[PDB]
């Protein structure tokens, strides 16, 4: 994104209706901490949502 | 009965993911440990 | 489908423990109503005897 939102007005986006590749943004190394709870990281390509 | 001593380098973010039951670049193309690794684990600066 | 094992062992250790419990408690209760069937059952071949 191009800015921010700060927490006191932290910017949600919603996201339906497609397919997504987390396989890119999982191999891309630029995300330093990638914690997931209650979904694996490596199938998380696999279910629907 | 037997102990085995395993060596390498790494820098920049993992390095504390070596470890069983982790992900990463290096963890999945490079090195991975067992499910139920027993032993130790040991890493320090080196950058002299 | 959406645990990566190393961590879903606990939860499916979880799930695991407390159908295993249903099933001792299932089985201890047809056990008990079992040997009073096993009474009722002697009772009446003494009574048709």
């Amino acid at each position: 994104a191009t800015r921010f939102a700060s927490v006191y007005a932290w910017n949600r986006k919603r996201i339906s209706n497609c397919v997504a590749d987390y396989s890119v943004l999982y191999n891309s190394a630029s995300f330093s901490t990638f914690k997931c709870y209650g979904v694996s990281p490596t199938k998380l390509n696999d279910l629907c949502f | 009965t037997n102990v085995y001593a395993d060596s390498f380098v790494i820098r920049g973010d993992e390095v504390r993911q070596i470890a069983p039951g982790q992900t990463g670049k290096i963890a999945d193309y490079n090195y991975k440990l067992p499910d139920d690794f027993t032993g130790c684990v040991i890493a320090w600066n080196s950058n002299n | 489908s959406r645990l990566d094992p190393p961590e879903a062992e606990v939860q499916i250790d979880r799930l695991i423990t407390g159908r295993l419990q249903s099933l001792q408690t299932y089985v201890t209760q047809q056990l008990i109503r079992a040997a009073e069937i096993r009474a009722s059952a002697n009772l009446a071949a003494t009574k048709m005897s």
